[PDB]
RNA sequence: GGGAGACUGGAAUUCCUGGUGUAGCGGUGGAAUGCGCAGAUAUCAGGAGGAACACCGGUGGCGAAGGCGGGUCUCUGGGCAGUAACUGACGCUGAGGAGCGAAAGCGUGGGGAGCGAACAGGAUUAGAUACCCUGGUAGUCCACGCCGUAAACGGUGGGUACUAGGUGUGGGUUUCCUUCCUUGGGAUCCGUGCCGUAGCUAACGCAUUAAGUACCCCGCCUGGGGAGUACGGCCGCAAGGCUAAAACUCAAAGGAAUUGACGGGGGCCCGCACAAGCGGCGGAGCAUGUGGAUUAAUUCGAUGCAACGCGAAGAACCUUAC
């Protein structure tokens, strides 16, 4: 196939595990 | 292509010991020689290669002069 | 010369002295496109010559060709960004054409101020080893020798 | 001192080239270097420089009273040769050439590779 | 080189100690930080320590996959071939479930030569939180446990039977030449590659190791985003993993091949393109043209090669448009 799409996945993985490292202790605070 | 000259009848058994056999398949510089040199099978060279492997550990041949 | 070598011309026979030497050295002396000074030059050298060692000027005249012919030569090639200077043999007529060359070159540099006697005294010197151009000639042999570090390459 | 037989070591890498004229015994009694001649930066891993630092310690180690050597070159090849030529033109003879270049046996990790 | 344990060998890098020995070494497209002159680099001799095992060594062997080569010993798993003595359908697949599972990462305790995220300088640049250079912590290594993911790929689930061949190679049995050595050749079983029919495919291509012809069982798919995300739940020390939507939004997103164009992609062939030679320009004075600056205007156009003795083959008034 093309790697567009790859390329599309990657940069979702990418922006959600960002966003996911950003509210790290927030989290820790609500779910605990 | 040659033949394996101890699948022969007359080819003599391999061993440590014996390091004249040992330097026969073993270059100037001590290195032992790829198996399109000698011709030998598969089973013989892996024998040659243990051999000389032993050989040199017990200091009867020098690790790569 | 892309796709092959080029024609050679034809030489002229002298008709005074009947070598072809004496016409190469009048077309190479040649400047500015006047022929008949370039010969009554040439042949004013070669009478000074004549009256001046005492024996015939195409005997002398080919012994300093001899005493300037090189046999070695040095040629420039690059690679890799380094230029390196490849000592080759010399061809007969590169040879005499380089002598030749060489000759009326430092023919020039003189203070005696006037070119017949300036070929003729070169001519001497040439012929006793005196000159400046044979000076250049075992310069470019000791650099034939010399330079002997670069052949493997054979190009 | 007084060594009639001595030793080269000439070590060519891709940014210097270094020789030194030993005794037989490892004792150095004259070393040159391509940039103790007058070289900097990239200019002294041109063969040029070789030439020139192979002479200048042929040159020193020949005050001592050397006549002959023993050549052992080693590295990656930018003046080898050139050296060995200088060397035996400055007067020395070259008795034997022998390349002693250290090979792991896959032993330690080589950096990263460039790009 | 299938796995686990113990002992052990040599080359090389680093550091330390001692000789000889000097003023450079290192690095790069080029340099600078950096190391030395308090004795560096280099060359000898001795010692300590850790990690990986040149040559043999390959599209070659083994393993269910991940993966496995320095030597020796100890313990142990699978495969193939021949004989066919033995049991007598005991077979295949397998929802959930369980076990193994590269690298990175986590916990406790060791170890730490080389390499090297993060971090400091130097250089490049309009800027360089990068590529290049010099240092360098976790980590890589060992013991015992967590995690459970990879482009974990043949992007090809397992079992079985049939369908032209040619030619390499690994393991084993047999017959004909028999010299009884040899890839001597043939036959047969089990692997591993290339080429090729019929057949199949949208095409590329697969082709007895099928993506062909058929039967049994499992997993999965139903336009692209939103999204393998949210809520709920389970597992985990943590990082996170597994199960898994909807509102809304677009009229497409895709696969293969064809013709051009382009490439800071290649290969051949030409040309005063280079080379081999002769004569010049850039240095001086002068004539033109242009850029720039002044004033009233210094009329307008031309502006890498392909503008700059060009429109202009003729500016005192005229020309001339200022």
């Amino acid at each position: 196939g093309s790697v567009i799409k790859k390329r599309r996945k990657r940069m979702s993985k990418k922006k959600h595990r960002k966003l996911l490292r950003r509210t790290r202790v927030q989290r820790r605070k609500l779910g605990k | 292509t040659r033949k394996c000259v101890f699948c022969s009848k007359k080819g003599q058994t391999i061993d440590y010991k014996d390091t004249a056999l040992l330097r026969t398949y073993i270059s100037e510089r001590g290195k032992i020689r790829a198996r399109r040199v000698t011709g030998n099978c598969v089973q013989h060279q892996r024998d040659i290669a243990v051999a000389v492997k032993n050989a040199r550990e017990v200091a009867l041949l020098p690790f790569g002069s | 010369p892309r796709k092959g070598p080029a024609p050679k011309r034809p030489l002229v026979n002298d008709p005074v002295y009947g070598s072809q030497l004496v016409t190469q050295l009048v077309n190479k002396v040649l400047l500015e496109g006047k022929k008949s000074l370039a010969e009554r030059i040439v042949y004013g050298a070669l009478e000074q010559a004549r009256e001046k060692t005492g024996t015939d000027p195409v005997v002398t005249l080919k012994r300093a060709l001899d005493n300037v012919k090189p046999a070695l030569e040095v040629r420039s090639r690059r690679v890799g960004g380094a230029t390196y200077q490849v000592p080759v043999e010399v061809r007969p007529d590169r040879s005499t054409t380089l002598a030749l060359r060489w000759l009326v070159n430092f023919s020039r540099q003189r203070r005696e101020k006037t070119m017949v006697e300036r070929l003729a005294n070169e001519i001497l010197d040439a012929s006793n080893g005196l000159g400046a151009s044979v000076k250049r000639r075992e310069d470019t042999h000791k650099m034939a020798e010399a330079n002997r570090a670069f052949a493997h390459y054979r190009w | 001192k007084n060594v009639p037989h001595g030793a080269a070591h000439i070590k060519s890498t891709f940014n210097n080239t270094i020789v030194s004229i030993t005794d037989p015994q490892g004792n150095v009694i004259a070393w040159a270097s391509s940039g103790h001649v007058g070289f900097k930066g990239s200019r002294k891993s041109t063969p040029f420089a070789a030439q020139l630092a192979a002479e200048n310690a042929a040159r020193k180690a020949q005050e001592h009273g050397v006549k002959k050597v023993d050549v052992f070159v080693k590295g990656p090849g930018s003046g080898r040769e050139t050296a060995i030529r200088s060397l035996q033109a400055a007067g020395l003879e070259v008795g034997t050439i022998s390349d002693v270049t250290p090979q792991p046996h896959n032993g330690c990790r080589p950096p990263k590779r460039r790009r």
